[PDB]
C-alpha cells in the first residue's frame, strides 16, 4: 500500500517532531509549507534537526511539481536535489 | 554497562591479499521509515526496539568508501579525503588514542583495534604493534571517504565504521558476515564513547 | 611535432560544485583486441591506425579513480592512494615541474 506508506511516513516526523522540538526549525518548515500539498508524507532521516529532506509524492506528476516548486522556490543558494536509489547490494567489498 | 564481550572478542588477522593488491569496501547510506529513536539504549534495553529502514545510494554512488593496501614500512598510514588529512600510528598507545586532539581517524583506530591489532583484541600476544605488522608481512595504509558528513542524519559514523570493518574484515581474512559487521560496529561505537 | 594546440588552448574553470561537495570520477581499464601499436607515432603520422579494444572492469570494480573537493586553504593537495604519498602545490612553477 503506497498510500498508507507514505501517511506513515508523514506520522513517524510527527512522532520525531513531538520527541525533538528542534528537529523543525522555521525554515525547514517554510521549505515542507511549499510542497506538502503534492506529498503522502514526508520526514527528516535520522534524528533530523534540519539536513535532508525526505518526501513520497502522490504520484510522478507531484513528484515533478515538487521538483520544479522546489528549484524556483530555492530557501537559499545551497539546497539541491539528490537522487536516491535503493541499493540491491548493501555494503561491496573488492579486491584490485 | 554495555560492553559484552568488548574486552574479550580476540581475532587473529591475516594478510589475507597478494602484495600489490587494494581492497575496495563501500557502502550506501540509509533512510530510516519507522521506529528511530527506539534502537537507542537504554529504551532499547528496557524493551527491545523495531526500526525500518532502507539503504540507499546518492547521485549513483555509495557515499562511505573505504581503501585498504599493504604498506612497506611496520607502521599503519590513515588518510581522509573528506577531512583531508593524514595521520601516522606505530603504536599500540597511539592506536588506541581514540580522543586525540584534532585527529577525525578515531572510527578507524577503533576499527583496526578491534580487529587484532590492539592487545586486548589479539588472540596473539606481541610485544608492540611494528613486530605485529612485521609478523603480519607488511603495514596498513587506510583511507577513508565519508562524502557525507556527519550529522547529516543519513547514517554517515556508523556506516563509515562499518565499511571500515568490512574492508579490514576482507583484507586480513577474519571471515566475518555482514551480521557480525554490524555487530563489531555497535562494539566500535561502545568503544567511542558514541 | 605532435604539439598542436598544446600551448593555444585556454581553458575558464570555475567552481562548479557547493562547498561541501565531492567530485568522484571513475573508469574501467581496457583490452587491445587489435591493431595495437598502430596508433604509436611516427607510423600514425605515415598512415593513421587502427586499434579495436573495449573497455573492461576488473573483479567488478573501475581501477581507475579521482576524487575532487574544496580546500579551505588556497592551494593544491595531492594525494595518491596507490602511491600512498602527498604533495602540496602553492605555485604555478610547482605545478609545471
Amino acid at each position: 500500500s503506497f498510500v498508507e506508506f507514505g501517511r506513515l511516513v508523514g506520522k513517524t516526523w510527527e512522532q520525531n517532531k513531538a520527541l525533538d522540538s528542534g528537529t523543525n526549525p522555521p525554515a525547514v518548515e517554510a521549505i515542507i509549507d511549499l510542497i506538502k500539498d503534492y506529498t503522502l508524507g514526508y520526514k527528516l532521516p535520522g534524528a533530523g534537526g534540519g539536513g535532508y529532506l525526505y518526501m513520497v509524492a502522490k504520484d510522478p506528476q507531484a513528484a515533478v511539481r515538487i521538483r520544479k516548486i522546489l528549484t524556483e522556490n530555492a530557501p537559499n543558494p545551497r539546497a539541491r536535489f539528490v537522487e536516491m536509489t535503493l541499493s540491491d547490494k548493501g555494503f561491496q567489498v573488492s579486491r584490485s | 554497562g554495555l560492553l559484552d564481550g568488548i574486552s574479550n572478542r580476540k581475532s587473529t588477522p591475516k594478510l589475507d591479499v597478494y602484495s600489490d593488491q587494494i581492497v575496495w569496501g563501500r557502502s550506501p547510506v540509509r533512510i530510516d521509515m519507522a521506529g528511530g529513536w527506539t534502537d537507542t539504549p537504554p529504551y532499547s534495553l528496557y524493551s527491545g526496539g523495531n526500526v525500518v529502514n532502507l539503504a540507499i545510494e546518492l547521485n549513483g554512488q555509495p557515499p562511505l568508501q573505504v581503501y585498504v593496501k599493504p604498506c612497506k614500512d611496520f607502521h599503519i598510514v590513515l588518510r581522509s579525503i573528506d577531512m583531508g588529512a593524514m595521520e601516522i600510528v606505530s603504536t599500540f598507545d597511539e592506536l588506541q588514542d581514540y580522543k586525540k586532539i584534532g585527529s577525525p581517524f578515531s572510527i578507524p583506530k577503533a576499527a583496526l583495534s578491534l580487529a587484532g591489532f590492539a592487545p586486548a583484541f589479539s588472540a596473539v600476544s606481541y610485544a608492540s604493534l611494528e613486530e605485529q605488522l612485521k609478523d603480519f608481512g607488511a603495514g596498513i595504509e587506510v583511507t577513508l571517504l565519508a562524502a557525507i558528513p556527519a550529522g547529516s542524519g543519513l547514517g554517515t559514523s556508523s556506516i563509515l565504521a562499518s565499511t571500515v570493518l568490512g574492508a579490514i574484515n576482507d583484507f586480513c581474512g577474519l571471515a566475518w558476515d555482514k551480521n557480525e559487521i554490524c555487530q563489531r560496529t555497535l562494539v566500535l561505537e561502545q568503544l567511542l564513547t558514541t
